[PDB]
DNA sequence: TTAGCTGGTCAT
RNA sequence: ACCAGC
């Protein structure tokens, strides 16, 4: 087992040059350094450690460090160099599962950290937390250039090689080793009956938990689909921007003549301030002085103003009754512009040269194992029920990638699971009601018949209501889903509690397992805990944040892991079936939002093979962990991500 | 840039106040922000207020971020426009009123631009001739896509535009909007737009503002 | 503009050049120094006569402006006083190209630099025709541009008879070949080159 | 006594 | 505080 650290010139998007690298070993205890001219020796050392059957320990190695080596070894000296995924291990993917909660324990330490490093899994932040940090390269280089007198141009100091780069690279591999010893000094994940610094890649993976293996496979695959990208159409979103940027410049012209200006107190100094519809103070003032009473006081002196009270508002003047609808449309157009094209993290500021969008996906960002999506967030684009939704999802297509050998577009397949957390509930409470609830879910659709039984208008409203009731609501927040009062908000709770009297028994079981005493304060709550964590489906200590969200962190943390194993198995069957992953093969993953997957493939028969084998992968997931239910999915085929929603 | 949320020490929320990398905070509940003449017209000297241009149609934040402030010296109504340099310094001004009394104060350089102290990299730039047309395009695009304008009118398009060559070389596409064109700007990188009215403000005050925004993104080649 | 800048009225310090790649002992041997006048840090080169008597500085700021501190002659080469014999010199073009070859050869072979550049090299080569009759070869190390090749072709006219040999570089000039790790090429191009 | 898990926005 | 998402 060796611990190796790299340093190159730029990010993985545009890297062309190698600068330095340090290797430490656990059998000779040697800081074997390398120079810019020793890159062949560096690759030979790593290939020797692979060929003898060992493990290479990087940090942030799955995302940046290993494909940087595969790119540099090709485009600098013309040699193929691939590390097998069962040899490279990471110490950031381990930190994101062992220390999954830094924001709730990092206070009391902020005296150590500067303040910008609050809750960071970066390698310098663990240098500050382990009390082993000797300087920083960027600060010392900027101070040294201010000491000579030449300017500090662009914050780019990995242009030229020097010796401070090698020195802080040695300190970098020191911090990586001192992190690895603490991360392997854990007992719930690594049993203390064997030393993990001399075992092979058949002992290290399969003589420990399964959560240490599934997380590394997920990090590998999600880094690969991050390197693939999402094909994107630019002209069809510039047409949208030029369309609805000539609408909010009419909804202000038509509206400031209705709602006039006023003097505001800045001898009494006044200012001629005009009506800004994006503010929620000007609309509040102009609706108070036009004959409207809110009768809803969230704030102690101010009303609440949103889309659900701008519908139930009536005034005397029949011009303002029409003007309120234009105010709501103006707020919608403003949010769509700021998301699509004018924000700091807009779509048109993260399009690469080849016409694709690369978004970072953190595989473990939530406390319940749910992935987070960032830079840009490709999980919260507007759906097909919101206005201007189909015109925003029709740009994010897979038919915008014309093939490089035949000049033809591709096909997209999208696969969604059905009734996921609601069927995990029927798994968990099947030991109470003897499994006469997990038979009606398999007998026809659940949400449609729930809509029939609860007389809701839409299936989406029934689907919102059932989880709103299930994850511990109040008296009013499920009466608000239908708009009625707390009388209906009580009778729906009684109707869907007296059907299956096992949810309260399961909740009492969770309360008797986790909490033991909860003292009551008239403005707070003081609880003596017994077990703050829950064993998940693969032994991971899932952290419980609040004792009324225990059913939440029991259901969704067990619902995310079956999807996380499903997305791995549905390529472990496709590669072993005789296909090739990537753009130069036959299929490519594009995005993984919380439930469904989007894959793009070359022909319709390959689409049919993928949409067949997704079912077999999901059924193998359902058999591997012995669920008491029967899992099932549903797939669609199309050109873009508006039919394949 | 954004880092995380801190508890608001003034209005008393939990996840309301946002902390940024520059050291300032911002609350989304209480909306509290924390942390010639040869005489440059000082802003406190001239009773400066960032009012709006209602008869033409321009908001207040455009005049704040572009530096176009109304002066109230001598009991009259001046519209002082500041020109700047790359460091972020006031260099010269233009004082204008109803009688076009163009008082050019300060060291007026030969190649000054209006709104070049904001922008260094990007794909597009929209070059106009005046100041009200430049403010009109910043009104439509909401002050985030780069628009500069000439500091000497439409008679120095071979002098003010020429001495700025390494500045306009920084961008990938240069779009002109003069009066419905220059070639000292680099080759294959000059687009010239065609409008149905006299300038951009006449398209803005008649509802043809779509045909402003349609010519910024689909302009023809020179 | 004022005088020869004394170090005591300029807070003189000899250090390295981290962005360029030259140690402190090379800059101590030559005379390239760093001063703090008017707050902004100024780098400054230090010329002498053939004897060693100080007559001129040359000051560059944080964005490479020119500030001459007096009568800037034409018989003044950067580091002319350091060498009065030998068998080879490497005439560079700038002033860090002199320091780079003193770094990469450890102050052994003589290297001098010109104080004007490719604008008036002939002016300071023909007026320096009397300094070069105490050496044996001349290896011209100029820029690899149109101006560099033009300067070496026009400056191979007023140098002494037939001894001029011209070294070629794959970079712009010598310091970028130092920074990109090409220390194997410029150790060969000094020793052998392609003649006129 | 509380539906939940995320991102993104801003003003001198 | 608002909006969007599974
Ligand atoms: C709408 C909603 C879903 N979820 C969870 C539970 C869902 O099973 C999971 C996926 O959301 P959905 O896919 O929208 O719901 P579903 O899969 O059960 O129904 P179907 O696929 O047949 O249309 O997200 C919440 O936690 N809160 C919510 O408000
Ligand atoms: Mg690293
Ligand atoms: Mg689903
Ligand atoms: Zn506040």
């Amino acid at each position: 087992m060796i611990v190796s650290d790299i340093e190159a010139n730029a990010l993985l998007e545009s890297v062309t040059k190698f600068h330095c690298g340090v290797i430490y070993d656990y059998s000779t205890a040697e800081y074997v350094s390398y120079r810019p001219s020793d890159f062949g020796a560096y690759l030979d050392a790593l290939e020797a450690e692979v060929a003898r059957g060992g493990l290479i320990v990087f940090h942030n190695g799955h995302k940046y460090d290993v494909p940087a080596l595969t790119k540099l070894a090709k485009l600098q000296l013309n040699r193929e160099f691939h590390l097998p995924r069962e040899n490279c291990i990471d110490t950031l993917v381990l930190s994101r599962l062992i220390h999954s909660n830094l924001k709730d324990t990092d206070m009391g330490l902020l005296r150590k950290l500067p303040g910008k490093r609050f809750g960071s899994h970066a390698l310098e932040a663990w240098g500050y937390r382990l009390g082993e940090m000797k300087g920083e390269y960027k600060d010392d280089f900027k101070r040294m250039l201010e000491e000579q007198g030449e300017e500090y141009v662009d914050g780019m100091e990995w242009w030229n090689f020097n010796e401070e780069m090698m020195d802080y690279n040695v300190q970098d591999v020191v911090v990586t080793k001192a992190l690895l010893e603490k991360l392997l000094s854990d007992k719930h994940y690594f049993p203390p009956e064997i030393d993990f610094t001399d075992v092979g890649y058949t002992t290290f993976w399969s003589e420990s938990l399964e959560a240490v293996d599934i997380e590394h496979r997920a990090a590998w695959l999600l880094a690969k689909q991050e390197r693939n990208g999402f094909p994107f159409d630019t002209k069809a979103i510039e047409e949208l921007y030029v369309e609805l940027a000539a609408r909010r410049s009419e909804l202000l012209r038509k509206l400031t003549e209705t709602f006039g200006s006023w003097y505001q107190p800045k001898y009494t100094p006044v200012e001629h301030v005009v009506f800004n519809p994006s503010s929620r103070d000007h609309i509040q003032k102009k609706l108070q002085e036009a004959g409207w009473v809110p009768t809803k006081y969230t704030d102690k002196g101010a009303p609440v103003v949103d889309d659900e009270v701008l519908e139930g508002v009536r005034v005397d003047d029949p011009e303002k009754q029409a003007a309120i609808d234009l105010i709501k449309e103006y707020l919608m157009i403003q949010k769509r512009i700021g998301q699509s094209a004018e924000g700091d993290k807009a779509w048109l500021r993260y399009v690469a040269e080849d016409g694709k969008i690369h978004g970072s996906v953190n595989p473990n960002g939530a406390v319940t194992g749910r992935a987070t999506h960032a830079f840009p967030n490709l999980a919260q684009i507007p759906g097909v029920r919101s206005p201007y939704g189909e015109q925003c999802r029709a740009a994010f297509g897979a038919e915008h990638h014309l093939d490089g050998i035949t000049g033809k577009p591709w096909v997209q397949a999208g696969i969604d699971a059905s009734g996921l957390e609601l069927r995990c509930l029927a798994h968990f409470m099947a030991r109470f009601d003897n499994g006469e609830y997990a038979h009606e879910i398999l007998n026809g659709d659940i949400h449609t018949k729930n809509q029939i039984a609860a007389e809701l208008p839409t299936r989406d409203n029934a689907k919102t209501f059932i989880y709103g009731f299930l994850y511990g609501a109040g008296d009013e927040k499920i009466g608000q889903i239908v708009g009625a009062g707390k009388e209906r908000g009580k009778e729906l709770k009684k109707k869907f509690l007296e059907n299956t009297p096992a949810i309260a028994a399961l909740r009492e079981s969770i309360q008797q397992t986790l909490v033991e005493s909860s003292q009551w304060v008239a403005g707070e709550q003081q609880v003596k805990w017994k077990r703050r964590w829950i064993k998940g489906l693969d032994g991971r200590k899932v952290h419980v944040r609040s004792p009324h969200a225990a059913l939440n962190t029991l259901l969704q943390s067990a619902g995310a892991l079956i999807c996380k194993l499903w997305i791995i198995k549905t390529e472990e069957m496709l590669v072993e079936k005789g296909l090739k992953h990537g753009w130069d093969g036959d299929f490519a993953y594009m995005a993984w939002v919380h439930d469904e997957i989007q894959v793009g493939c070359r022909t319709e028969e390959i689409a049919q093979v993928v949409i067949e084998t997704a079912q077999e992968a999901m059924r193998w997931v359902g058999d591997h962990w012995n669920f008491r239910c029967l899992l099932d999915t549903e797939g669609k085929m199309g050109p873009n991500w508006a039919i394949c929603h | 840039v954004f880092l995380y949320h801190i508890p608001c020490d003034n209005c008393g929320s939990s996840d309301g106040n946002s902390l940024f990398s520059d050291g300032h905070t911002f609350c989304y509940v209480c909306e509290k922000w924390t942390a010639m003449t040869y005489n440059v017209w000082n802003f406190g000297e001239s009773n400066g207020r960032y009012s709006a241009l209602t008869a033409r149609g321009i908001s207040k934040e455009t005049c704040q971020k572009a530096g176009y402030w109304i002066a109230k010296v001598d009991g009259v109504m001046y519209q002082v426009a500041d020109y700047r340099d790359q460091n972020g310094n006031i260099v010269s001004q233009k004082v204008r009123d109803k009688d076009k009394n163009f008082k050019t104060t300060g060291s007026h350089k030969s190649d000054a631009l209006f709104g070049k102290h904001l922008w260094n990299g990007g794909k597009k730039i929209v070059v106009t001739e005046g100041e009200i047309d430049m403010l009109t395009v910043m009104e439509l695009q909401d002050c985030k896509y780069p628009v500069v304008s000439l500091g000497h009118g439409a008679s120095a398009a071979k002098k003010t535009c020429a001495a700025n060559y390494e500045y306009f070389d920084q961008f990938e596409q240069i779009i002109l909007m003069f009066d419905m064109a220059a070639q000292v700007l680099p080759a294959g990188k000059v687009r010239v737009a065609v409008l149905p009215c006299k300038d951009a403000n006449e398209c803005h005050l008649n509802g043809h503002d779509r045909e402003i925004m349609e010519q910024v993104w689909n302009a023809g080649p020179w």
